[PDB]
């Protein structure tokens, strides 16, 4: 955006004016290579929106148009990088770890569509959800991977290491757990109880973890 | 559309006066169009002759139309 | 034939010249 | 003109400070700058007085003090509507490019390299040295337009020996321009008009201009650069090429050949007669040999342009009027046909010509408009091109009608193959392998078609507003040729 | 008409002096035709900067017979 | 006064030389590399001089003590000296990368460039065969040294050695010319030599001593400016030596020796008798430039032959002694220098490559496309493409050749320039539209090259839109001679 | 004057050549080029004055019509 560019210009002149218009007097504080991933909700003309009761981990970046609702969580290392189209994550979902939710930009080879993550979705670790209209109360497994346009319908427990294919509207309650997407078994009801209870488990575990602090004694040690 | 027939001062040898040489061009072409439009007015008057007769519609003006044509010469 | 047209073209030029000589 | 002259340069430069990946703004504002420079071209038309040998809106700025070879800018007569056609057509190229992403074809780059009104410069530039700089100068913009976004049919290139000759001919004209410049200090075109040269040298200087011109003009010995330059040219590179870059050579002859060297022109009348005649004959027969559509239209353009030459010769006011109006009608018709063949490429994405079939099903409105312009490229009497070509013909006014008899073949074969190719393109339910992708024309597409059809019909039914605004200037040129 | 077409045309008027423009252009170029023919003609202008030092310092040294008498 | 541009750049070089030597040999500072610190102060000793030189424009001619003895400054020497310092400013600026990135602790390369610039400042204002020779050899000796500088790679050593041989032999020829002229005239001062050589007419009047003298001076010069029949090593000289020293001895000696030629050959001896050798040299130089450029691969050697050819295109302005001709020659030096500083700034931007030809120059349309745009602009400028500045140079040169009646010289110039235009258009096409060819990637250029490339690229493209200042400058310089 | 626009370009063109984006405070130092353009035009005037002086000196020279 034009005025956003102008704002980038006034800020640089301002940061520069401090950096060497006053750190000139014996201060190398600016030169410290401190990290910048702590911009958890990285922004554009479109911004990431997150409600109160939604733990976001500080090891995790949330870039692009995001709409984290209520109860949803983005645990340590995840990247909801969704610049192109909004990452309309619903309520009470549970990313749980180093997962990824992309509408990441390509040369419109398949017309990347928004990733409307549903409700109470307890996505597992390393899942690489990519242009995924995954519906509500769904499980995705550890180390998993998905592909464009997928629609993981209600209670579709994708298994670990899985690689769902493009545009595959997985049926409601069908377990697909393979590199070539393949239905395996109608899910049992104990798995339904597990997936609907692990939702609130992490919902509470994410309202926990209570980062919201600072550890100055360690800061004083790392200072020396 | 307001010009003057005199071309200032141009002798026969036109290299001397580029101002007057351009002006002779720009108004002797005006005279060229004078007589071209005179031929055109006489042609509309030839049509007028034809309109008037309507029964001869070649004669009673045809030699006067030759006079008209004498605005052009050297037909060969 | 192409050189034929090339020379007959200047021959038509010469025809214009003969018309110029007609008067 | 003083302020309203530099619209495209100001627009281009002040947009250069807007890289703006989100294309919408650069497209919108470049198009608006183009449209307003065209609006100022047209109000400059309205500003015209068809009664003076002087040039309408003269302006200058010192360029080198001694002998003052300065930017002398006149728009009388012909240049008036040459710059008008230039502007008329530049938004056409800006508008044929509302492509959605237009990413590798970086939109602002093509905007900045079509929105260079050096064509406006050359058509208004009235001191043949700087005037020389511009047609040769527009080659740098033309080369980038021709291949950077141009379709790649070969390793992009031009015949190297022919290109070396083409540029050598251009620089040969430069030696002639200098010989006249130092011949009597004559800086500009008014005084190069006034002055008088040695008949022995007028012929040399005439042919020396003619080298570069008859390269820019597509005469028979050197015209091959049009087909090879077009089949590789982009959709909007051909619209400019046919539109203006061919008018360059004929306008060059018009200004800096006929009223410059009257005796040399008198002496070389049969030369250009035969040259353009045999060129029309060749480019009429050739589309037999050529199956490539772009080559077909380019060769029809060669035919029309050598008709422009076979008419510019004359001290006939009707003669040079037909010349310049065939130029206008050609910048309309061949560019409309290049628009056509570009739409026909893109909607089919194929660069064979045998593959354009079943058009009345896919794009029948394109069939209608393609006829509405191929009747023109053969010059249906009634179209603008007819008024142009027939005043070209009657250009045998004080003459004895022996070159009209070669224009006979030149135009009869032209109309014949025009109809043959319009058939060959729209003929039959020849089912192609396009997977039921019909590609109906766009509202913006028929828009960019609108102005060419409008100019064409408005001329073809009423050429007054263009023959007027011209007669005074051409008649002055003629009397200087008397 | 439309309320201003009358004065809508007075955006140019004759002002015919642009021909005196070329009249005096021609004076320019008539002089300029003497651009390349001119060259060095002066051997009396200050490039004769030798004697002004010779007469100036001839008496001090490098002298045949003045120091004698 | 009147030597304040020289008094300064001599004191500044000493202040830099002592400052550099004391520190580089200092244990306290850990023997730091004083390059880019005696530089920076070097190029400022240039700008402060260029400020001392440009300001005192009426003051340069403030004494007579210098006039009939040592050197005569005037408007021509003043303007051409503001240019040498400006072209030395560009050349030091483009080297800043070559000092840091390339491992050079040898600062005295800077102080040698500064001493060479003083030698050239004394060449421009040289107004006596003795002063002309002494300043010529001061600058040539600094350049032999800084061209044989790189001692690790043997390729630069033998290149510098043949440069020393060629330059010492050229200076021997020039000096034998000075001897014959002095011995046959008893006067070395150009103010004195002018009075003798009025109405000399060698081809009509029997004067063999002065003739052989002027011939040997012209041959020595045409060796120094590396014209065609006497280039004889110049391609290998530019190729073998490092890139920035090539940029130095390729643009600044041209400017200086050409100003010196304008002094001795338009004032010291004025006749159509000597410019015949320069006419032949122009013909064969444009020929050799065109053809060898068509033949070469290595971008350094391609620029070598391009510079030889453009030096040819210069001498056609001297091949006729009319004011228009001299002004065309001066226009040609400014548009050849700024364009060569640009081409060498580009070649210095591509430090990553080894000695590599245009094929490895490729991919620049992809990697760093704005640098490829600039390179195409510069190469077009050499070719003489109309909308650029090199076209204005070659065009005014050809127009002066036509106004001087040398129609055949203009003809050979136009055919050679069209050959060059074809070759460089083909080069730009091969670089842009095809030939990926191994994709060597480059470290970015620094601000110093960036502004010089940017300002010069702006100068080349936006030149015809305002040629009045340069044309006025060069016509005033031609009138002053 | 036009020197302001040219400088912003020279600085931006410089940034485009080092690969850096088109951003910083040197675009406000292009006002120095605006000063430079005014000086260059001022030098054009001064220069054509001096050249007219040298030209009338030449007209006085060259035999002065004799
Ligand atoms: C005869 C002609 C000969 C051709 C050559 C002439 C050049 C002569 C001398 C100058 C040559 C080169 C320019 C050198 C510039 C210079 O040292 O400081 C400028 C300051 O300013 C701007 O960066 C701010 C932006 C400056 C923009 C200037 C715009 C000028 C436009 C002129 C009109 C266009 C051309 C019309 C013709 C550049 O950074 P700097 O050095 O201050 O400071 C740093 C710089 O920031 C670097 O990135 C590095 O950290 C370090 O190397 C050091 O350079
Ligand atoms: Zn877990």
């Amino acid at each position: 955006r034009a005025f956003y560019s102008v704002g980038f210009w006034i800020r640089e002149t301002g940061q520069a004016l401090d950096r060497l218009g006053c750190r000139l007097q014996g201060k190398n504080y600016f030169r410290e290579q401190l990290s910048r991933h702590r911009t958890l909700m990285n922004v554009f003309d479109k911004a990431p929106i997150v409600d109160k009761e939604a733990f976001v981990a500080p090891s995790a970046s949330v870039i692009g148009d995001v709409h984290i609702g209520r109860g949803s969580s983005i645990w340590y290392g995840c990247v909801l990088r969704g610049d192109v189209n909004t990452v309309s994550v619903g309520s009470g979902t549970n990313i749980q770890d180093n997962s990824l939710v992309h509408v990441a930009k390509s040369n419109l080879s398949g017309k990347v569509h928004p990733t409307i993550i549903g409700d109470n979705v307890t996505i597992g670790h390393s899942a690489v959800l990519h242009g995924c209209t995954v519906e509500d109360e769904t499980f995705i497994g550890m180390g998993a991977t998905l592909l464009d346009g997928v629609v993981v319908e209600k209670h579709g427990m994708v298994a670990a290491g899985a690689l769902v294919r493009q545009n595959t509207r997985i049926p409601s309650g069908e377990v697909w757990g393979g590199n070539p997407a393949r239905f395996l078994r109608k899910l049992t009801d104990e798995e339904i109880a597990f997936i609907s209870q692990s939702a609130t488990n992490y919902s509470n575990l994410a309202q926990a973890h209570a980062a919201e602090n600072a550890k100055p004694l360690n800061v004083i040690e790392f200072e020396k | 559309f307001e010009e003057s027939a005199p071309d200032g001062f141009d002798p026969e040898n036109p290299y001397k006066d580029p101002v007057a040489m351009v002006e002779m061009r720009e108004h002797i072409v005006r005279e060229k169009w004078i007589h071209i439009e005179k031929a055109k007015i006489l042609r509309e008057k030839v049509k007028w002759c034809y309109r008037v007769e309507g029964v001869n519609h070649y004669q009673k003006c045809r030699h006067l139309v030759q006079q008209y044509l004498d605005a052009t010469r050297g037909v060969g | 034939g192409i050189f034929g047209i090339a020379l007959p073209i200047i021959v038509y030029k010469g025809i214009v010249k003969d018309f110029h000589m007609q008067d | 003109l003083s302020g309203l002259i530099l619209c495209p340069v100001l627009g281009s430069i002040i947009l250069l400070f807007i890289p703006n990946s989100r294309i919408r703004l650069i497209r919108l504002i470049g198009l608006c700058a183009s449209l307003i420079t065209f609006l100022y071209s047209l109000v400059l038309w309205i500003q015209f007085d068809s009664s003076t040998a002087k040039f309408q809106f003269v302006e200058s700025l010192r360029w080198l003090p001694y002998e003052n070879i300065n930017f002398y800018l006149g728009i009388d007569g012909i240049s008036l509507f040459f710059v008008i056609l230039t502007t008329f057509l530049i938004p056409i190229c800006i508008l044929v490019g509302w492509s959605g992403m237009r990413s590798y074809g970086k939109e602002y780059i093509i905007a900045f390299l079509i929105c260079e009104f050096l064509m406006i410069a050359v058509f208004c530039m009235l001191d043949l040295l700087l005037f020389y700089v511009f047609p040769e100068s527009v080659l740098i913009p033309m080369f980038i337009i021709i291949g950077v976004w141009g379709s790649r049919q070969r390793k992009i290139k031009a015949a190297y020996q022919f290109f070396l000759y083409t540029l050598l001919g251009s620089l040969f004209m430069l030696l002639a321009i200098l010989l006249i410049l130092f011949q009597t200090g004559t800086t500009d075109l008014q005084i190069l008009l006034t002055t008088e040269f040695s008949e022995r040298r007028q012929i040399f200087l005439w042919i020396a201009f003619f080298a570069s011109f008859a390269v820019k003009v597509p005469m028979v010995p050197v015209h091959i650069w049009l087909p090879e330059a077009h089949v590789e040219a982009p959709t909007a590179g051909s619209v400019i090429l046919a539109g203006i870059l061919l008018k360059f050579g004929t306008y060059g002859f018009l200004r800096f050949s006929i009223p410059m060297f009257p005796e040399a022109t008198l002496c070389f009348t049969p030369f250009i007669y035969t040259l353009s005649a045999i060129a029309i004959i060749y480019t009429s027969l050739t589309t037999l040999r050529q199956i490539d559509l772009k080559k077909i239209i380019a060769y029809s353009s060669v035919a029309h342009m050598n008709l422009v030459t076979i008419g510019m010769f004359s001290p006939n006011i009707q003669g040079i009027g037909g010349s310049i109006l065939l130029m206008l009608s050609h910048g309309l018709v061949s560019s409309a046909l290049f628009l056509c063949v570009g739409v026909l490429y893109d909607r089919h994405k194929t660069r064979l010509v045998r593959y354009y079939g079943g058009l009345v099903s896919t794009m029948p409105n394109f069939s209608t408009i393609f006829f509405s312009f191929t009747l023109a490229n053969m010059s249906l009497p009634g179209t603008s091109s007819f008024i142009g070509e027939f005043l070209i013909l009657v250009g045998a006014f004080q003459r004895n009608s022996l070159v009209a008899t070669l224009a006979a073949l030149g135009m009869i074969l032209g109309a014949a193959y025009s109809l043959w190719l319009y058939n060959r393109v729209v003929s039959g339910n020849l089912k192609p392998d396009f997977l039921h992708k019909f590609s109906d024309l766009n509202g913006r597409e028929v828009f960019i078609f609108i102005p060419f059809l409008v100019g064409l019909v408005w001329m073809g039914v009423y050429p007054k507003v263009f023959l007027d605004c011209m007669h005074t200037s051409v008649s002055n040129l003629v009397q200087h040729g008397k | 008409i439309m309320e201003f077409a009358e004065n809508l045309v007075l955006r140019l008027m004759e002002n015919p002096e642009e021909r005196d423009r070329k009249a005096r252009e021609h004076i320019y170029e008539m002089h300029e035709r003497c651009k390349k023919i001119k060259e060095m003609w002066a051997l009396p202008i200050r490039p004769y900067g030798f004697w002004t030092f010779e007469r100036h310092n001839a008496q001090l040294r490098w002298d045949p017979q003045i120091s004698q008498v | 006064l009147a030597v304040f541009p020289e008094i300064f750049i001599i004191n500044a070089t000493f202040i830099l030389l002592i400052h550099g030597v004391v520190f580089s040999t200092s244990k306290k500072y850990d023997y730091p590399p004083l390059a880019s610190n005696v530089g920076w102060l070097g190029l400022l000793s240039v700008l402060i001089t260029l400020l001392l030189l440009a300001a005192g424009a009426p003051l340069l001619t403030i004494a007579h003590l210098f006039w009939n003895n040592l050197f005569r400054r005037d408007n021509f020497t003043y303007f051409c000296q503001i240019f040498l310092l400006l072209s030395t400013a560009g050349t030091i600026s483009m080297c800043f990368d070559f000092f840091d990135q390339e491992r050079f602790d040898a600062f005295e390369f800077i102080v040698l460039i500064l001493l060479s610039t003083c030698g050239m400042l004394f060449m421009i204002s040289a107004y006596d065969l003795i002063a002309m020779y002494l300043a010529i050899e001061l600058q040539s000796l600094c350049f032999y040294v800084i061209a044989a500088s790189k001692r690790k790679s043997e390729f630069s050593t033998e290149a510098g050695l043949k440069y020393l041989i060629l330059g010492a032999f050229s200076s021997g020829i020039l000096l034998f010319g000075c001897s014959m002229i002095y011995g046959s005239t008893g006067a070395t001062h150009f103010d004195q030599l002018a009075k003798i050589l009025t109405g000399y007419e060698i081809t009509g009047a029997r004067s063999s001593g002065i003739f052989m003298g002027i011939l040997f001076i012209a041959v020595g010069f045409l060796f120094k400016i590396t014209a065609v029949p006497f280039h004889m090593w110049a391609p290998d000289i530019y190729e073998g030596s490092p890139t920035p020293v090539t940029a130095f001895l390729s643009i600044a000696p041209k400017i200086s020796i050409f100003a010196n030629i304008l002094r001795v050959f338009i004032y010291g001896s004025y006749g159509a008798t000597l410019q015949q050798i320069f006419f032949f040299c122009s013909i064969a130089s444009m020929i050799l430039g065109a053809l060898a450029a068509m033949a070469q691969t290595k971008v350094k050697r391609l620029l070598a032959y391009s510079s030889i050819g453009h030096v040819g295109y210069i001498c056609i302005g001297f091949s006729c002694g009319t004011i228009e001709g001299i002004q065309s020659l001066l226009i040609g030096i400014f548009i050849y220098a700024l364009m060569t500083m640009d081409a060498f700034a580009i070649v210095l931007a591509l430090r990553q490559t080894r000695v590599k030809y245009i094929a490895d120059l490729g991919a620049l349309a992809k990697t760093n496309p704005i640098l490829a745009i600039t390179f195409s602009i510069t190469m077009f400028s050499y070719a003489g493409i109309p909308p650029l500045a090199g076209f204005c140079s070659k065009f005014y040169l050809f127009f002066a050749a036509l106004g001087c009646g040398a129609y055949f010289l203009a003809l050979v110039g136009v055919v050679t320039s069209v050959i060059g235009c074809f070759y460089y258009i083909r080069l730009v096409k091969r670089m842009f539209f095809d030939t990926p060819r191994t994709w060597i990637l480059y470290e970015p250029m620094d601000r110093n090259k960036s502004l010089l490339l940017a300002m010069t690229s702006f100068f080349i493209t936006l030149f015809l839109l305002y040629p009045s200042p340069l044309f006025s400058v060069t016509h005033q310089m031609a009138l002053s001679l | 004057m036009v020197g302001a626009l040219l400088g912003l370009g020279t600085q931006m063109y410089s940034n485009a050549l080092r690969k850096l984006p088109y951003m910083r405070h040197p675009w406000e130092h292009v006002v120095g080029m605006g000063l430079g353009a005014v000086f260059a035009n001022q030098l054009v005037k001064w220069d054509v004055k001096l050249k007219e002086d040298l030209d009338v000196m030449l007209a006085k020279a060259r035999a002065a019509n004799e």
